[PDB]
Parts: structure tokens; sequence; C-alpha cells
């Protein structure tokens, strides 16, 4: 499917298995909060993550 | 109320965050008993009365 999905242009469409566990994420995999801590504001939180 | 004792109408930003929006009378103008006066409200004739 994914084979077949990736040539669809127009969306960016995906397959996948059910994990296990959904509250478990992949045991290589991260979740990364990045926080404005200093009323930046969102724009500059979007310069920072970019 | 408004006046001597302040009043919370809504809400504002302040770089990010929601604060409170007060309106009072300015401290000179609501210290002694004489300052009463020096407040008018309006009628239905659209003049103000002390």
């Amino acid at each position: 499917a994914m084979g077949y999905f990736s040539q669809i242009k127009d969306a960016m469409v995906f397959a996948f298995n059910l994990p296990a566990i959904v509250e478990l994420g992949t045991a290589t995999g991260f979740d990364f909060e990045l926080i404005d801590q200093g009323g930046l504001g969102h724009e500059k939180l979007t310069q920072a993550r970019n | 109320g408004a006046a001597w004792g302040g009043s919370y109408v809504n809400d504002f930003i302040d770089r990010g965050r929601v604060k409170k929006v007060y309106i009072m009378s300015e401290a000179k103008y609501r210290m002694l008993p004489e300052d009463i006066g020096k407040w008018y409200v309006r009628g239905s004739d659209g003049q103000m009365v002390p």
C-alpha cells in the first residue's frame, strides 16, 4: 500500500499496522517538546524550531 | 462600584498570557467623602447629574 500510496501526489497518505500498546511508542523514538519559556511568541518559537 | 472599588471587565493578552482588565477611579478622585460629588451619572435626558 505504501508503495502505491507514495505516488499519490495530491495528498500525503500513510498505511500502518496497529501498535501492540498505543501509548508505548517506538523504542528508538523520542517525544521532544520545544517550550516557549520567555514569551517570545508563535513566530519566534517557529523560527527556533526551524 | 466601578469608580470606588474597581470592576473587572474582561481579559486581555499580555505577552501571550491571559490577564484581567480593571477599571477604577484615579487615586486622587476616590480618597475623601467630598469626592463623591465629583461623580456624575447620566439621566434619560442626556444630561449629567451629580
